[PDB]
Formats: C-alpha cells, structure tokens, sequence
C-alpha cells in the first residue's frame, strides 16, 4: 500500500524536517494533502512524473523533491507556529483513467515556539468500586493520562501481557486543561469494562500503556527536569476482590497447615521414640 | 459451603481429636 | 561478571552495584533517572546502595541499571530485572529453616517430657 | 475454512457468520444474538465439536471445528523421587502400626 | 534499548506465572546461554525461551547469541514469595493453641506411663 | 464542493442519507471516503455515471440533473461513526474534497440503568473520578461550569464478550468538596440515577465465582492430606503402645 | 468456580474418618455401660 | 463425526487424524506446514501421528489440520483448536481418584491390622 514516516513529530520553530512517503504498488504520481480542524483536506504539491513537480493550493513553504518513482519526500525548510496539521500522502496510477486514490496512515506535526512546553503524560489507573460489582456486576477501569503536550499519545490496554480490543473506549479527541489559552495541556481518558468475575481474580493484571511521541536524542535541552523523549508511561493494577475468599488467604491457610502438621508429626514421632525406648528397656529388664 | 473452608476442616479435626482423647480416657477409667 | 546484590529486609529493598569502585553511581529504572533528591523520600541513595522503602510490586519492579557518574547507561554492561513481592512482618518458609523450627520445637518438648518423666518417677 | 474460536477475557466464544450447530461436547450458551456460542470459562476445560455453514464467502460450504482444551489445573507436579518418598513413608507407617498391634496383642 | 547490545528482554506478566525471555537478533538459530554455559538451541517457530513459573524464583545471568557476538547479560531476579506468611493474631493464636493442646496430651501420656 | 458539516445523529439500525452539492460543473467520477478519528481516509465507493450503485451495505447515487450526489446506509452499526468525505474532479486531476460530515450512530441499549459511581483512587495522584453510565442513550452530557471539574463526552464502549453496548462519561477534579452528587449538576439528569450509599455491599457468593487453582496449591493440599494420614497412623501407634505399657 | 484438586470434600473425608472412629468408640463405650 | 485423538503425556502431545485412510498425510498449523524437514527432533511425524515434544502453551496452540497429499491445504474442513498446559513431571489427577486412593489406603491398613489380630489370636 502507501506508507509514510514518521508517524508523529515535534519540532521547534525555525527548524527543517524531511518526511518521507513510500508506495510499492507502483502507482505513478503522488500528492501531499494537509488537514486542519475546520478547513478539510488541502493540496500542497503533486508530482505527475519522475521529477515533474507542480504546486497545489497552498505551496507556501514546502520544498518537495521527486527523484525516484516510489518515493516523494516533503521538506519543511523553516517552521512556523501555523504549521500544526495532519499530513497525508496520495497515490494515483495514470492520469484520471483509474480515479482512485490510496491515502497513507497520517503524519502529525506540532510546532512550539519554545521547547520548554513538552511534557510526559502522567498516567493513573482508577480501579472500580463495589457499587458497580453489586449493581451491574461489571467493572470499569478508568485510565487518565493527564498533563501531556503535544497530543501525541497512543493509549492501549494490556490484560495479562496481551492487548484487548473488546471493551475499550478511548476519547478520540483529548480535552484541554485551559481551553481558552494556546499552550495548554491535554488530558485523555479511557474505559475498560470487564465482566466482574474477571476483576475479582487476584491473578489478572491490568495496565494502561501510553506511547508518548516527543523529542529525540539529537535535540538540545538546557532545562532542569528530565528531557521528555519518546517513551512509554503506564500504570498497573492487580485485580482485587476485597471481601471474600480468594486464592491468597487459601495459600497462607495451607502454609500454616503444613507448619502445624510438620510440628505435630515431629511431636508424634518423638513420642513414638520415647515409648519404643520404654518398651525395649522393659523387654530387656524382663529378659 | 465455601466461606473459609480450611479453618472449618481443621477445627473439626481439633474437636474430634479432643473427643478421641476423651474416649481413650474413658477406656483408661473403665477398663482398669 | 559480578551480580547485583539484592538485599531484601522486611519491606525494604537495598540494591548494591558491586562494580565501579570509588566513582559515583547513578541509577536508571525503566529509562527514568531516580535515586536523586526529588520529592520522593521513600527512596534513598548511598555511595553504592539504593534503599527503596515500602516496596510496591507494581510500581517499583522492572529494569534497573547502575552506571558511573557522567557516563552513558547504554554503555553499561549489566541490567537487572527485579520483580519482588514484600510483606510486612512475614518470615518466609525455606527448605531448611522450617526443619530448624521443627527440631527446636522437638528439643523443647522432649526436654519438657523428660522433666515430667523424672518428676513422675520421683513420685513413683 | 477456519471457524473463528475467539478467546475473550476468560471465556471462549465460537464465532460464525451463521448459527452454530452443536454436535457433541460442551453445550454452552447461545448469546443474546445468534451466531455466537459461549463455552463457559477456559479453566473449566471446554471441549466439543462444532459445525456451522458459511455465508458471504465459500459458496455455502459447511465446516467443523474441534475445540479441545487441557488447562491443567486438576494436576499435580510430582517427581518420581517424591512419589517413592510418599510410598516408602506410607509403608514404614503401616509397618509401625503392624508392630504396634503385634506388641499390644502379645502382651495384653 | 536494543542498541548498546542489551538484546535480552523479559516478557514476564502472563496468564500463569511463566517467565519468558526474548532476544533481538538475526533469527535463524538463537543460542541461549545462562551463567556462561549453554542451555538453549532455538529455531522457528519458537521465539521465546522459557524459564518455568515464577514460584520457583528464576534467577541469575542470561544472554543470547544470534549470528553476531554474544549479548550483554541480564540478571533476572525474583522474590515472588509463595511461601511468605503474615504474622496475624489468628495464626499465632492457632500455633500456640495447637502447641498447648499437643503438649498437654503428651504430658498426660507420659504421666500415665511413668505413674 | 459544498458538503453539509456538523455531526448528525442516527439511531442504531436506520437508513442514513448524506449528500454533497456541487453545482455547477461537468465532473466525470464521484467517490466517497470514510475517515475514522485519528486515521487516514479510507475509500468506500467509486462510481462514474449518473444513477445508482451498491457495494456491501452502502449505496452511492449520482444526480447530475439535480446536481448532487448521495450516500445511503442500511443497518447502521454504532461502529460506523466517522467523518464522510466526498470527492470528485474532472477527467484529468485535482480532486476536490468536501469538508466532511460527522456521522454519530448512538446505539439502542435496550436495558438502561443510569448511575453515577465514585471510583477508587489508586494512591498515585490526587484525583477522584465519578463515572456516569447507561444514560438511556439520549442524555446530552454538557461540559462543566468550573475550571477544576472536567467532563468527557459520551462514548459507546462495546463489550464483545457479554454483548452489552454501554455509554460512559468520566469527570475528574483536583479539589475538595467534589462529590458525585454535585459532579454532573450542569448536564441534564434523568430519573433513578443510582447514587450509591458509601457503605459497601460485599457479595461474598460472587467473589467465589472467581477462584482459580495453581499446581502449587494442589500439591500443597495433597501434602497436607499426607501429613494427616501420617498423624493418624503414628497416633494409633502411640495409643497402642500406651495401652500396652498400661496393660502391664 | 474452579477448585480442581482442592475441594473441601477431601478434608471432610479425613474428618469423616475421625467421626466414624469416634462413633465406633462411643458405641462400644455405651455397650460397656449396658454390660454392667 | 470421528474426533481427533489428542494424547498429552507430560510435555509430549500426540495428535492422531482418524478421518483419512492415509499413507501420505500432512499436518498444518496456523497456515504453516509442520513436520517433514529431517530436522527438529521435537516435531516428529509418523504414519498418522504427530509428536509435538516440549509443547508450549504460548507458541504451539491454535489450529491443527491433517490433509492427504494431493489435496490442497485450504480445502480441508476439520480443524483442531488445541490449547494445553505443559507442566513437566506433572500428571492429571482428579478428585475421585484421590478419594479412592485414600480409601484404598485405609482398607489396606485395616486388612493388614486384622491379619495381625487373627495371627495373634492364633497364639
């Protein structure tokens, strides 16, 4: 199909960025669309041949280059705060004979005026309450990833080391903490609803992975806190039945049983040794 | 039937071993 | 080379990085520098020790690495994957510690039964 | 034609595009919709042979899956040395009771 | 962290207590080393070397080899109790009660043997 | 060139009708893209003549005399809530995309039980959430009055196992005097909205439904049974030897 | 609910063994009481 | 319908496909041919047996299928979904068998002690 690289990208104002498209179905000509909330898809450049590049609707500040016939990379020589958009690659075979296109998976950019604004997501996993497990008999874990910037998370639920795609709702658009301001901070939530005879095991393990995409190692940082690189922040929880007879009280019950019965077995064997010694001494002293 | 089962098993072990010792004491106080 | 010493006392884990003598030690947990003087005061650091107080199986498990002061942790030669439960006032059950408990109880009750035995023979 | 035996949270759901015909084994629960057959939990070892038709594709072929689990939890780890230890200490205890009844009945 | 030759990762949390190891290299025949010696010879379809359950507390050095040199080690460690006993008032009271009734039965037995 | 924006809301299992106006030009082909949230626009239908065409459960119609094109959907699942874009151009190049139309298919829930549950904070951060759920699937959940109380919009989580589509919204805050009775005050609230008592319920027979067994517990229980057999046999030996030493 | 080889039927088998032995000795004690 | 034979002994899973007569049989797992490369001692192929030695719950589970040589592999319509645990030196032991083991132990003790009773009555 059509691939493009990177997925997410952060960069300071006034900084170049080369973002690559690739197409192995051997269609001829590609285009770069950008998308903003409120204006729809807008064309930037399109390259009808191996080298024949033409401008689109908004070519203002976009160097393209067409050298091969499977790659058409876009370049941003200088950056602007009005560059925050979602970019897309296109793919067409031959000049309106087959009018279909095939869009790539999306490429995001946010451009800050200063790199003291990036933060890692603070992730918390809120366990359900017994009101649900009595009333509806279903439990809803809620993950909150608060405080990150920019909107570059990919939240995912892992149950016993494997993901779940069944019972997970996630907000498509994050909020802002201050919606009136410009350099705000985002907050994303998620709900895992689970049948409440699965939460009551102390053996199941639920965790909320958040794949933050941010700075890289090749970028300077002179600020006191840790440098917020591309990372994974997650919080875990065992399942917990609070009141009842789970398989940990039973573990300690059987361990105390093994202690008491090894002790009692030692008692009875020593009393057997004592009475056998008394019987042997009495049989010596009768014969 | 499944409230806190091992404690019930072992307390029933307890007050039947005590009654076994009391039965042996009855044999020791009746037979001789 | 030389393994990390994970000394667990009660609900307090003391990690010990045996290498790098004399130099100063920094600790990464899951690529996140801890051991410094942050607001978290349940975690202390020493010349070569890491003292984690009130260990929590979910939070404080995972990878660990000691590395010398001012070097790169990806050039360190040794990683640790700690996953440890802790338990307040919880004496474990070794193969031989329980046998020592049994033999101590055997000796105590044998002494008591010999005392009652010679007491009854003195009443005999 | 693979009948999709999906494994949810701790259950097993046979999915099909049409109704699942039970043949033998664990009966299970037809869900609130048809075309989905719950088989109970996984640790309670659901086994059986199930058969369904195929619509939208496959030209009305009919196929059969055999769901077989061995979630080994009525199981016990045992060394041969530990089995020999249990048997030998049982034999020694029975011989102690034999000598006990011997020495008690000889000198009643 | 697959550069810097830290090629061994652990995939621990599982349905049972099974600890698994993974190595990132040219996957034809991964040769798994513990402590210096050799323990494993892995081909496709296998990907993950096992260590058994985590009740047995699998510890010690681990490393892998692909077609390149050996990886850096990994000290896998576990204190996953499955024997730890909390000292409640109930367990201590039960131990002391069983001890007292055992020594009273044995005391009456010894006192009636050597009466 | 002119597509009607704004999220339209269709109940589950209902024929949805969308249309794009393009008056006037002479376009060859007409085609419909579907874009989910935070993905790339995926193609659905591609026609070239004036009239009707059907693929799967979708239907693309072209009206060159009426000068608008239309998309019809039957059996509208809740999993088709997306932004629909329409595209046409001339014979050569330069596709023209509309602004796209948000389609929200709220479900039919068939057994509503609206309630606001306090959830239990997990000792890491200072927040405390009040999950409000099941809604009658027609409850408009507005935003908040304060700047410390947050509200998410209603989302439809889709349990595949129990087969139970549910609605949810989560309100978290960093402040005192944030109780769940005073949390969703801004939005309209239906009846019977089961605000729970702070005293717990504690169904014990429902905790017993979740009890697995490792191999370690099986072998330790068998070791307990073996020690009970050995206690019975050695105590039989002891009582026989005491009756022997008291009989003579 | 899955106990497996974990039931309370087994501890109650052993307690039933103790109960049957207690019933036998109490019955023979009461027959001794009948005998004189 | 004649089911597949699954025989699980320790860490050895033996599968047997009954429905074909055989003499040329092939086994496929998760759309991959298995057995028959003259390597992989753990994977053995027989007349109609498949011997998965050191079976692994996480990596060997899924859809097994037998098919004769000549048949294309996506034409077969009887699939096994196998999932199993593989504790080594670890055997299946249900509750009623343990109850009979304890009662048989009691019967052997009572029988031997009554033998000691009668052979001490004879003196």
């Amino acid at each position: 199909g059509v691939t493009q690289t990177p997925k997410f990208q952060v960069l300071k104002t006034g900084q170049s960025m080369t973002l690559q498209c690739a197409q192995d179905m051997n269609h001829e000509y590609m285009s770069w669309y950008r998308q903003d909330p409120g204006m729809g898809l807008r064309l930037i450049h399109y390259s009808v041949g191996a080298g024949i590049t033409d401008q689109g609707e908004v070519p203002n500040g976009y160097n393209v280059s067409r050298s091969t016939t499977e790659d058409f990379p876009l370049r941003l020589l200088s950056a602007a705060p009005s560059q925050t958009s979602v970019y897309f690659c296109a793919s067409r075979r031959r000049q309106g004979a087959s009018g279909e296109q095939y869009f790539g998976p999306g490429t995001r950019l946010t451009v800050t005026e200063d790199l003291k604004n990036v933060f890692p997501p603070e992730v918390a996993v809120f366990e359900p309450s017994e009101a649900e497990i009595s009333h509806t008999q279903k439990a809803t874990l809620v993950c909150l990833a608060t405080g990150f910037y920019p909107d570059h998370v990919e939240l995912s639920w892992w149950v016993n080391g494997k993901e779940v795609h069944s019972g997970v709702s996630t907000d498509p658009q994050p909020l802002k903490e201050q919606p009136a301001l410009n350099d705000s901070r985002y907050c994303l939530s998620s709900r895992l609803r689970v049948s409440a005879t699965f939460w009551q095991n102390p053996r199941n393990h639920f965790r909320c992975q958040v794949q933050f995409y941010g700075l890289s190692e090749n970028d300077e940082w002179t600020q006191d806190r840790a440098k917020p690189v591309t990372q994974i922040v997650s919080a875990e929880a065992w399942g917990r039945a609070d009141c009842g007879f789970t398989s940990e009280s039973y573990q300690q019950g059987v361990l105390s049983a093994t202690i008491l019965y090894e002790i009692l077995l030692g008692k009875a064997t020593l009393y057997a040794v004592l009475v056998s010694a008394l019987v042997l001494m009495a049989m010596v002293k009768r014969k | 039937f499944g409230l806190l089962d091992p404690k019930l098993c072992y307390l029933l072990d307890g007050i039947l071993f005590i009654y076994g010792v009391i039965l042996t004491a009855l044999f020791l106080r009746v037979k001789f | 080379q030389t393994p990390y010493k994970v000394s667990i006392s009660g609900t307090t884990v003391i990690l010990t990085c045996p290498q790098y003598p004399g130099s100063e030690i920094l600790w990464q947990h899951n690529d996140k520098n801890i051991g410094g003087d942050e607001d978290d005061k349940n975690i202390g650091s020493d010349e070569d020790h890491l003292s984690l107080k009130e260990f929590s199986e979910l939070e404080q498990s995972g990878y660990y690495v000691c590395y010398p002061r001012g070097s790169k942790p990806e050039d360190a030669n040794f990683y640790l994957y700690l996953r440890a439960r802790v338990c307040e006032n919880c004496m474990e059950m070794d193969v031989m510690s329980v046998a020592t408990i049994v033999i101590v109880d055997i000796c105590i009750t044998g002494g008591l039964l010999l005392l009652v035995y010679y007491w009854s023979k003195n009443r005999k | 034609f693979k009948i999709p035996i999906e494994e949810l949270e701790d259950r097993v759901f046979v999915n099909c595009n049409t109704s699942i015909t039970w043949v033998e084994g664990t009966v299970g629960t037809l869900l609130s919709d048809i075309t989905r057959l719950d088989l109970g939990k996984r640790i309670l070892d659901p086994r059986g042979i199930y058969r369904c038709n195929g619509t939208d594709i496959y030209k009305d072929k009919e196929s059969t899956v055999q769901v077989h689990y061995r979630m080994c939890q009525s199981c016990v780890e045992l060394d041969p040395a530990t089995v020999a230890g249990i048997i030998v200490t049982d034999v020694i205890a029975t011989l102690l009771l034999a000598l006990g009844v011997f020495c008690f009945a000889g000198h009643e | 962290s697959i550069k810097g030759n830290h090629l061994v990762k652990v995939y621990d949390y599982q349905e049972d207590g099974s600890v698994l190891l993974t190595c990132d290299a040219e996957a034809k025949n991964i040769t798994w080393f513990k402590d210096g010696k050799m323990i494993g010879f892995l081909t496709e379809d296998k990907k993950k070397w096992n260590l058994g359950s985590n009740a047995k507390d699998p510890r010690g050095m681990y490393q892998c080899k692909g077609s390149q040199n050996k990886s850096k080690p990994l000290q896998v460690y576990y204190r996953m109790c499955q024997n730890c006993i909390e000292l409640n008032a109930a367990t201590i009271s039960g131990f002391l009660f069983a001890e007292i009734v055992s020594i009273f039965v044995l005391a009456v037995g010894v006192y009636f043997i050597a009466g | 060139v002119e597509q009607d924006p704004g999220p339209l809301s269709v109940p589950e299992g209902a024929i949805v009708s969308l249309n794009c106006t393009y008056s006037n030009s002479a376009f060859q082909y007409f085609m419909w893209y579907r874009q989910y949230s935070r993905k790339g626009p995926e193609l659905l239908m591609y026609t070239y003549s004036s009239g009707n065409k059907e693929d799967g459960r979708f239907t693309a119609q072209v009206d060159k005399s009426s000068k608008y094109i239309s998309l019809f959907i039957r059996d509208s699942q809740p999993s088709d809530s997306a932004t629909y874009l329409c595209a046409m151009s001339k014979g050569y190049s330069t596709l023209t995309f509309g602004k796209g139309t948000m389609l929200l298919v709220s479900p039919d829930i068939q057994n509503p039980d609206p309630a606001v549950y306090q959830l239990r904070d997990s000792k890491s951060s200072d927040k405390s959430v009040c999950l409000f759920t099941d809604f009658d699937s027609q409850t408009n959940v507005s935003q908040s009055k304060d700047s410390d109380v947050y509200i998410t919009d209603k989302t439809v989580l889709d349990m595949r196992s129990m087969d139970f589509k549910s609605n949810s919204a989560v309100a978290w805050s960093n402040k005192s005097d944030f109780a769940c009775a005073n949390a969703f005050n801004n939005s309209i609230i239906p009846e019977d909205t089961f605000f729970p008592s702070p005293e717990s319920s504690c169904d014990v027979k429902l905790v017993e439904k979740s009890f697995e067994t490792d191999t370690n517990l099986n072998f330790q229980n068998l070791s307990v049974i073996g020690f009970r057999i050995l206690l019975l046999k050695v105590a039989g030996f002891n009582l026989l030897m005491t009756l022997r030493l008291w009989s003579s």
